[PDB]
């Protein structure tokens, strides 16, 4: 149908030590794409300051 | 392809993007994982749909 | 946040995201210089509001 | 009125080489970036074979 899917989602409410984890997020995010079945090229996160965290993970 | 996620702790937000290719790979078990892994309780997701072959 | 793309050479397709975060940062200036760069003949660009105050 | 402003963008009949070059899309990528007073976090692009060219700047 198309050469991709994407998901566009807004989360509210979530576990604020969670959201302020750099590494823990990466882990998770690393973990996501497993489950989709997708293969990791290359995972980039970082912590902004104050609170905050920014990650990319390609596929 | 990629995966996103930009959080905002002090509002307990995170803007969160799971774009993937190849019928093999679905974004939705990406969500799942996120979902429980934020305990995230309220969310709203859009689908798009990248690069239609009807569109290319 | 995060500015990515995504190429089809083989179809002349670029799958571009522009998610920028601030007042005096403009996602539209970056599409305008790709919109250029890449030659583009042809788009369509949705825009997202990312975390809106009344929803956080 | 919200955290962020995010185009989703379909690109169509691009120039085909600029397309499959990684040198160049990181160029304009990084262009863009500039253009739109994003301050650069981290940028990260890679060749595909045999075609197709993924990048990201973390901004």
């Amino acid at each position: 149908k198309s050469l991709g899917r994407h998901l566009v989602a807004e989360f509210y409410e979530c576990d604020r030590e969670v959201l302020d984890n750099v590494q823990l997020i990466e882990q998770e995010m690393k973990q996501a794409a497993y489950e989709s079945g997708a293969t990791i090229v290359t995972s980039t996160f970082h912590r902004f300051l104050p609170y905050g965290v920014s990650g990319v993970v390609v596929i | 392809x990629h995966l996103t996620i930009h959080t905002w702790p002090e509002y307990g937000y995170a803007a969160i993007d799971l774009f993937t290719c190849g019928e093999d790979v679905d974004p939705w078990k990406a969500f799942e994982h996120l979902k429980k892994a934020l305990k995230a309780k309220r969310v709203h997701v859009v689908e798009h749909e990248r690069g239609r072959y009807d569109e290319i």
